[PDB]
């Protein structure tokens, strides 16, 4: 009945503090081992340290000069500190949490469990400001679609640092959602296409919206598709 | 089984390229095929159950040695990658320290 | 009413094996040391993953239960087995010994590793009572006395 | 630092069938309390990694049966009896007795399924998009298998090359198909020039080569 949110900005600047917190739902902070564990864009996991009320911030050795971590008990989140950070910190974040047995004595002495985790925060390490996107319609051409099935999407473009997150008709449509990996382009900007596929029939007679939520720029965009009016 | 007859069961292993020869008059049973070996395995005998779902590899009468402690008290037979047995049941290794309890004053 | 190792050891610590437990004005704390007590479990720890490791000699039979050898030979082959027997019987009993004196040595060697360290920090400031603690010569507040503790002490 | 090494480090399984993933340790994983503790992680696609072994045999709550750990001291390995569709991700093991918890490399494990040819469907470039100077044509292909598609963009016959960028979504968790989106992105000057545009298709569960095209403007 325990949940972990992350939460913190998207991208810090090279060399400042990235900051971020892990909020608990469901749960006491004050009966666990909290754990930051990083996972840079397709790399191993890396456990930065771990942390319990009455404090021991117990650390891995490659980021222990710059790490800091702290944890509030009213506000129930699990926090962490990142000094002087390079774009080698460009990673997922996840958080994680592990039974604490009072009476364990040696538990405080070995590596925390990883019992939960949290959904995982993205920090992308670089200069470059917020862009926030621009949403153009995937739509089909004049109705050729001449199958069983039809197909539209949107075409999320230029935009940083990642990501964005797209729920077409605010979650009411799932079935045949494929939300494609971001791709950079040559600018320097990321851009991907999200299509789903629906039945032939449905258009005209069904609306269709894709909503994008780029949180770096705080944008919010709700772009309906449609076929060509010529 | 009724019959005070006995037959004396032989064998011999015949090398590559060899031949056994028989020269016979009666009272003699005959090879039919001859045997050959397949490969490797472990010879155990046993009186317990088989499983299928348990994985071992170190097997005595009673059944399966499963451990990673390096000593044993089951049996001085057991056979396979085992624990070494010894005539003692009970040897405590410390991992901690001597404890010496509080008084209060 | 505070006392220290060189009597008897604290039932309260539970954050660790070895620990400060300080009095001044603002009254007692008992607080583990980590540093400590990390270097006394990580060494017994490198006891158990060395005699825990396992052997890879796989031995077949050569008895026969169901049906017995020749008397001389299996005579011979009973007396090689307890003749085995009683060498690691003997292997056994005496590294249990070896390492559980070592083992109680080694944590009797990290209380004072840590008791001649903080002797060290407080220079002249401070004295030996007796019995591991020190009388400190100086009014030292609860911040004072995690100056102690964490190695800053000047 | 505890070193943990696993392999294969691509392990591309047949639906339905087993595998074992081998993790060996630099050291050995006991611990003061009896227990060592080794652990197997699966962080299947664009998720958070969840527990399926603890303590190299116990299986966490919640979790398939055919996830069973095994091991020693240095040599441990994750049994799984029968990989289905969704059971694709990654793997990870890692100790947890000796300061820092590290992990394994990580196994691929790719479901192999038969055949299924792509769906294709084509998108001209949004009016608006043309306001902005780009023009982006959107080729897609929707469910299938394998993950190996050719998709050559022909501008009026003319096959073109390098503005041709192609995104791939993960295999699919129940029916263990992929999907693809090349993207065409030229500019509105060159979109304008030419009338078709079309988007040739070879795969394997196609018996010829399928093209979608749409001539420009049109409807
Ligand atoms: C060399 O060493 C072997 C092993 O020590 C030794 O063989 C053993 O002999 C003893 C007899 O001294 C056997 O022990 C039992 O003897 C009683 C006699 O009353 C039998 O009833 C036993 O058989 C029953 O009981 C078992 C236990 O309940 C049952 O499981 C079994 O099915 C029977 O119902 C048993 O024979 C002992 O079994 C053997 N061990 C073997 C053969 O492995 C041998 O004699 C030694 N050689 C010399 C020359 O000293
Ligand atoms: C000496 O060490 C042993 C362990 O090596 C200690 O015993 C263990 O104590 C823990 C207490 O947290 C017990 O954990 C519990 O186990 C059950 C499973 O049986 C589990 O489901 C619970 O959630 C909980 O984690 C553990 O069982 C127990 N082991 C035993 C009893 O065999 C022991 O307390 C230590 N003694 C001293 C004096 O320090
Ligand atoms: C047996 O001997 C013959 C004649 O020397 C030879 O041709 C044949 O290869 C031999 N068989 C083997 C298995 O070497
Ligand atoms: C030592 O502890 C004091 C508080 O008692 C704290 O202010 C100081 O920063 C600590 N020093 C280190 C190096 O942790």
């Amino acid at each position: 009945q325990v949940q972990l949110q992350e939460s913190g900005p998207g991208l810090v600047k090279p060399s400042e503090t990235l900051s971020l917190t892990c909020t608990v739902s469901g749960a006491s902070v004050s009966s666990y081992f909290w754990s930051w564990i990083r996972q840079p864009a397709g790399k191993a996991l890396e456990w930065i340290g771990r942390i319990y009320t009455s404090g021991n911030t117990k650390s891995n050795p490659s980021l222990e000069s710059r790490v800091t971590m702290s944890l509030d008990a009213s506000k129930d989140q699990f926090s962490l500190k990142l000094t002087s950070v390079t774009a080698a910190d460009t990673a997922v974040y996840y958080c994680a949490a592990g039974r604490l047995d009072y009476s364990d004595t040696t538990g405080y002495y070995k590596p925390p469990p990883l019992d939960y985790w949290g959904q995982g925060a993205l920090v992308t390490v670089s200069s470059a400001s917020t862009k926030g996107p621009s949403v153009f319609p995937l739509a089909p051409s004049s109705k050729s679609t001449s199958g069983g099935t039809a197909a539209l999407g949107c075409l999320v473009k230029d935009y940083f640092p990642e990501p964005v997150t797209v729920s077409w008709n605010s979650g009411a449509l799932t079935s045949g959602v494929h939300t494609f990996p971001a791709v950079l382009q040559s600018s320097g900007l990321y851009s991907l296409s999200s299509v789903v596929t629906v039945p032939s029939s449905s258009l005209g007679t069904q609306t269709y919206i894709c909503n994008v939520n780029h949180k770096p720029s705080n944008t919010k965009v709700d772009k309906k598709v449609e076929p060509k009016s010529c | 089984n009724g019959l005070s007859g006995r037959i004396d069961f032989h064998w011999l292993m015949l090398n590559p390229n060899d031949t056994v020869t028989f020269s016979f008059n009666g009272a003699f049973i005959a090879p039919d095929r001859a045997s050959f070996l397949r490969g490797k395995s472990m010879g155990i005998q046993s009186g317990v159950q088989v499983d299928a779902n348990c994985e071992g590899d170190c097997y005595h009468s009673g059944g399966t040695i499963i451990s990673n402690l390096p000593f044993q008290n089951i049996d001085s037979r057991a056979v396979g990658k085992c624990p070494r047995y010894v005539k003692q049941r009970s040897l405590l290794l410390a991992t901690g320290m001597k404890n010496v309890p509080e008084i209060p004053k | 009413a505070i006392a220290g190792f060189i009597e008897n050891g604290w039932e309260g610590l539970i954050d660790g094996w070895y620990g400060f437990r300080h009095q001044n004005a603002q009254g007692e704390g008992t607080a583990a040391d980590y540093k400590s007590t990390q270097s006394a479990i990580d060494q017994i720890t490198g006891k158990l993953n060395r005699l825990i490791e396992k052997t890879n000699q796989q031995f077949e039979l050569i008895d026969n239960e169901f049906n017995e050898v020749e008397k001389q030979i299996g005579n011979v082959i009973n007396w090689t087995r307890d003749s085995i027997t009683e060498v690691w019987s003997y292997n056994a009993e005496l590294l249990v010994a070896m390492e559980n004196q070592h083992t109680i040595d080694l944590a009797d060697s990290e209380m004072d590793k840590l008791y001649e360290r903080v002797k060290r920090q407080l220079r002249e400031n401070a004295e030996e009572d007796g019995t591991g603690c020190f009388e400190i010569f100086h009014k030292c507040d609860d911040d004072c006395m995690a100056s102690i503790r964490n190695n800053t002490y000047d | 630092d505890v070193v943990m090494t696993q392999s294969p480090l691509s392990l591309p399984v047949t639906l339905g069938q087993p595998a074992s993933i081998s993790c060996r340790s630099s050291q050995g994983l006991a611990f003061l309390d009896g227990n060592t503790y080794l652990s197997w992680f699966q962080q299947r696609p664009g998720q958070s990694p969840r527990r399926l072994i603890y303590k190299v045999s116990n299986r966490d709550s919640g979790v398939p049966d055919r996830f069973s750990g095994s091991g020693s001291r240095t040599d441990f390995t994750l049994k799984i009896s029968r990989v289905e569709a969704e059971d694709v991700g990654v793997y990870y093991c890692m100790q947890g007795t000796h300061w820092p918890l590290t992990f394994g490399g990580g196994t691929k494990v790719e479901i192999k399924r038969t055949v299924a040819a792509p769906s294709v469907f084509i998108f001209p470039p949004s009016d608006e998009q043309l306001k902005s100077g780009t023009a982006s044509v959107v080729c897609l292909l929707n469910n299938f298998y394998p993950r190996e598609a050719k998709v050559q963009w022909k501008v009026d016959n003319a096959l073109q090359s390098g503005n041709s960028q192609e995104s791939v979504t993960e295999q699919d968790s129940k029916d263990s198909t992929y999907s693809l989106s090349s993207t065409l992105t030229l500019s509105k000057a060159d979109y304008e020039k030419h009338k078709v545009y079309a988007c040739e298709v070879t795969h394997q569960g196609l018996r010829s080569p399928v093209t979608k095209s749409f001539n420009r403007g049109e409807c």
